C-alpha cells in the first residue's frame, strides 16, 4: 500500500544528483522476504529486503541520478515459496537530479 | 493432415505415386561372435519409411501439392499418407463393436469381433490400432469362429487397454518429411515439373 | 532442478518443431560512468521484441 | 570459519564449500547451493528418452 | 535491376529460362530419438534459391546478358528474377485502400480488403508485402466477407506496422547472384557461347 | 512531428474498451529505426519499427483495454547507431464521452 | 612476349583457339547472415582467367608453339595473348591526342577525345589503359559530344595521372601459365598433337 513518490527539491548523495524518493507499505501477507520494484528503461529491478520491524513502519527506497521525465515504477512482493503479489504501478514525472542555473546571457 | 492423392482430389490425376518404396527400418545391436553365432539385440524403435516418386506434374497440380506441403511445413503437424496397394477392402463391417481384451503386449493380439466382421485379413496386409498411430503388418492369421488371432511384425508399442479398436481399412501413416531442408522443383520447357519425389519417414 | 511453467512442459512435449532464439543483450562501453548503452542481438531470422526491447 | 578477506571471494567460497562437500552452480540465473544427498523424488529418465 | 528475360527483351530469344529450379532452403536441426520420434529445430531463415539454365548463346545475346551481369557486379545491385508460371492475375484492383492490422508477427496475414479488390488469391500463389522484399507463398486462404486470412510458408520476416500493402501481381525475387566468384563462359569455334548458368539466391 | 492522439468514440463492451489509436509523423532525420512510446499503465514501452522510408506519410499505434482515466504519453525516436531523440509528450484523459477528436484543418 | 596465333604467324593456321574460356575471378568475403541478407566484401584483386584449347596441331606448328612457350618459361617474362572475339575494330583513329583528366578512381572514367575518335565503344567490349596492364570490360557507355563517360567492371587499379591513354584496339592480357609444372603432349599415329590446351591466368 501507499506506493507514492515524493520529489526531493535539493538532493545530493555523495555529491551526485538525487531525485525524489518512492515509498510503500509492506504487504499484509506474512513471510514476505523482499519487495521488488521494476523501473522502466532499466534491466535490473530495484530490490529492497524487508525487516522484522517492517510490519509496523513502512519502508522507503530512494532513486537518484535519473533524468527529468516520466518514470514507470512497478512494485510487487515475493514469498519464500516464490509467490508474488500483483504488480503496483505508479506513473509519474520526475524532476531533474540537479536543477542547473539558466544560461547567463 | 492428409497428403493429397487422386482419392482425395480426383481432379488432379497427376498426383498419385509413380512408385512407392516401403522400407523396413529396425535398428539393432548386431554382433558377429567369433564362433560363427550372430547375436542381435532390438532396442531402438522400428519405423516404416516411405519413398514416394511422382510422375510428370503439371503446374496446377504441383501448385496444389507444394501448397499442401508448405502448409505442412508451416503448421508443423504430421503428414498422413495412404498407400493404395494396401487398400484392398478385404474386411467389411463396422469395427466399433469389436473388443480387444486389455493387458496384451508383444506381437500376438486377440480380438473378438462378436460376429460383426465379414472377410478374412490375409497375411501381408496392414493393421493399426485406433488410439496409437503405429502401423503394423499382419504376418500370420488364425481364427476360431469369432475370435481372431493376429500376429504383427512390430511388437505392440502400447499394451492394449481394452478400448482400442481395430482399423483394417483406411490406414494412414503418421509420417514426417525428410527432404524439407533442400526441396527444389525444376520446370521444363515442355511445361511440367519433373522428378518430384518425397522421402517420408514414420514418426513415433 | 529448475522447475518450469506447466504450460512450458505441455508445449515442449506436444510440439516437435521448436523455433528457438538466443536474445543477446550485450553491454556497450562509454567514457563516463554516467552514460550507459546496450546493443541487442539475436540469431533469429527476424528481430524479436521482448519487454519493449 | 575465519574468512580472510585478503584472498579472493572465489577462494573463500571454495574453502567454505569444501568443508561440507557442497557445490554452488548458477544455471538460468538462480544461484543453487546443493550437496550430495539422497532424494525420494528423483527425475525419471528412461534410456529411450535418451539419445542413442 | 531486372534480369533480362524475353518479356522485356524478346529480340534475344536465347535469354529465356530453359529450366528454372525454385529451391526451398530452410535449414533445420533434425534429431531422431531412439524412441522413434523425430524432432526438428528451426533457427535460421528460409531463402528461395533460383537456378537458371541457358541454351547456346549468339554473340549479341551473350553481349547483352554479360553487360547486364557486369553492371550488376559493378553497382552491387540486386538482380530481380521473374518467373512466368507465377504470373497468373487473380486479384485485381487497388492495393492502397486495403489495410493490414499491425502487430502480426506469426505466419499468417489478416487483412481487410475493404471491398476494393476483385477475385480471390489461390493457394500456392506468390504473395509479397510492399515494405519488405521477401517473397511468400500462399499455403491457405479463407475469406469471411471483406477480411482475408492468408497463410504464408515463411514466417513473417517483419512485424506489420499497419502501413504495409499486399502485392499479388508483378512480384520479383530480390536475388543476389551466387557462383560469381568464378563466372565464365566458353566460346566455341562456331561463334556461340556455351556453359552459362546462373545460381541465384534470394538476398532479402 | 504531429504527435496527435486520434480517438475512436465507438461504443465498445464495458469489459474491454478499444481505446483510440495515436499517430505521429515520421522523424525528418533519416536512419531512424523504431519509435519507443512510454505508457502510463505499462512499464515496457510500445515500439513501432519504421523499416521503410515514407516521409510525410503518417504512422499509427493503437492501444486497447486500458483503464479509463488520465493518461500521459512520451514518444522518442531512436537512431540506427543507438541515439535517442528528445521526448514528445501528450497527455489525454480517457473517457468514453471525452473521446472526441481535435478540430482539424 | 606474344603468344603465337594466326594473326602473328599466318603460315601456321593450326594455331588459333578452338575454344577460349574467359572466366571472371573476383575473390570476395561472402557471408550469409541468419536473417537472409547476403553480405560480401571485395578485398582481393580481380583477375581474368583464360582457358585456351587448341585443335589438332601438326608437328611443325607444335614445334613453333612449344618453342615459344619454353622461351617463356626460360626468360620468365609475361605471356601476352590477344583474344580475337574482342578484336572488332569499332573505334578508328589515333588515341595519342586523347586526354584522361587526372585524379579518377573507381569504375567510372572520363576521357576527352578532342574530336579525334570515330566509332562508339558499345557495352561488353574491352578497355585497357596505356600504362597499367590491367584489362577492364566496358559495361555502359554515355557520351556528350566529344567527352566520353565509360563504366568499367573492375575498378581502376591505379588512379589516372593525366597521361594514361585509352587503348580500344589490340588489347593484350599480361598472363602467366598455370599448366607449366606438368605439360605433356601426345603424338598420335595419325601424325598430330591432340588435346593441347592452356590454362592462362592474368598476373597483376
Amino acid at each position: 500500500r501507499d506506493f507514492k513518490y515524493t520529489p526531493t527539491p535539493g538532493g545530493v548523495v555523495g555529491a551526485i544528483g538525487k531525485n525524489g524518493e518512492l515509498s510503500w507499505l509492506p504487504s499484509l501477507t506474512n513471510n514476505v522476504v523482499y519487495y521488488s520494484i521494476a523501473h522502466s528503461g532499466h534491466v535490473n529491478p530495484y530490490i529492497v529486503q524487508q525487516l522484522e520491524n517492517n510490519p509496523n513502519e513502512r519502508m522507503i527506497q530512494e532513486i537518484i541520478g535519473e533524468p527529468a521525465g516520466l518514470a514507470i515504477f512497478e512494485l510487487r512482493a515475493v514469498d519464500i515459496n516464490g509467490r508474488r503479489s500483483s504488480p503496483v504501478t505508479l506513473s509519474v514525472d520526475l524532476n531533474s537530479a540537479k536543477n542547473l542555473s539558466v544560461v547567463s546571457n | 493432415m492428409r497428403l493429397p492423392d487422386p482419392y482425395t482430389n480426383p481432379e488432379y490425376p497427376g498426383l498419385g505415386f509413380e512408385s512407392v518404396n516401403l522400407v523396413d527400418n529396425d535398428p539393432m545391436i548386431r554382433d558377429e561372435l567369433p564362433n560363427g553365432k550372430v547375436k542381435e539385440v532390438k532396442i531402438s524403435a522400428q519405423y516404416w519409411g516411405i519413398n514416394i516418386s511422382y510422375p510428370e506434374l503439371f503446374p496446377d497440380e504441383y501448385a496444389f501439392l507444394d501448397s499442401r506441403l508448405l502448409e505442412y511445413k508451416r503448421t508443423g503437424d504430421y503428414l498422413d499418407v495412404l498407400l493404395p496397394q494396401y487398400e484392398a477392402f478385404r474386411v467389411r463391417g463396422d469395427t466399433k463393436s469389436v473388443t480387444i481384451p486389455a493387458g496384451q503386449k508383444g506381437s500376438q493380439i486377440i480380438l473378438n469381433t462378436n460376429g460383426t466382421l465379414t472377410g478374412q485379413p490375409k497375411a501381408g496386409d496392414l493393421f493399426k490400432l485406433s488410439t496409437h498411430p503405429k502401423v503394423y503388418k499382419i504376418t500370420n492369421f488364425s481364427s476360431s469362429g469369432n475370435v481372431w488371432n493376429i500376429s504383427l511384425y512390430p511388437d505392440l508399442f502400447i499394451t492394449t487397454t481394452g478400448s482400442e479398436k481395430p482399423v483394417f481399412n483406411g490406414i494412414l501413416f503418421r509420417t514426417k518429411l525428410m527432404n524439407g531442408d533442400s526441396f527444389g522443383s525444376t520446370l521444363n520447357n515442355n511445361g511440367t515439373y519433373s522428378g518430384i519425389s518425397l522421402s517420408l519417414r514414420e514418426s513415433l | 532442478m529448475k522447475k518450469i511453467l506447466d504450460s512450458a512442459k505441455n508445449y515442449l512435449n506436444t510440439h516437435d518443431k521448436l523455433k528457438t532464439a538466443c536474445l543477446i543483450a550485450l553491454e556497450l562501453p562509454s567514457s563516463s560512468g554516467s552514460a550507459a548503452t546496450y546493443i541487442y542481438l539475436t540469431d533469429y531470422f527476424r528481430d524479436v521484441t521482448y519487454n519493449g526491447i | 570459519t575465519i574468512l580472510d578477506t585478503s584472498e579472493s571471494v572465489f577462494k573463500n567460497v571454495q574453502g567454505i564449500l569444501e568443508s561440507f562437500g557442497g557445490a554452488i552452480n548458477n544455471l538460468s540465473g538462480e544461484y543453487r547451493i546443493t550437496v550430495e544427498k539422497y532424494s525420494t523424488n528423483p527425475l525419471r529418465i528412461n534410456f529411450l528418452d535418451t539419445y542413442g
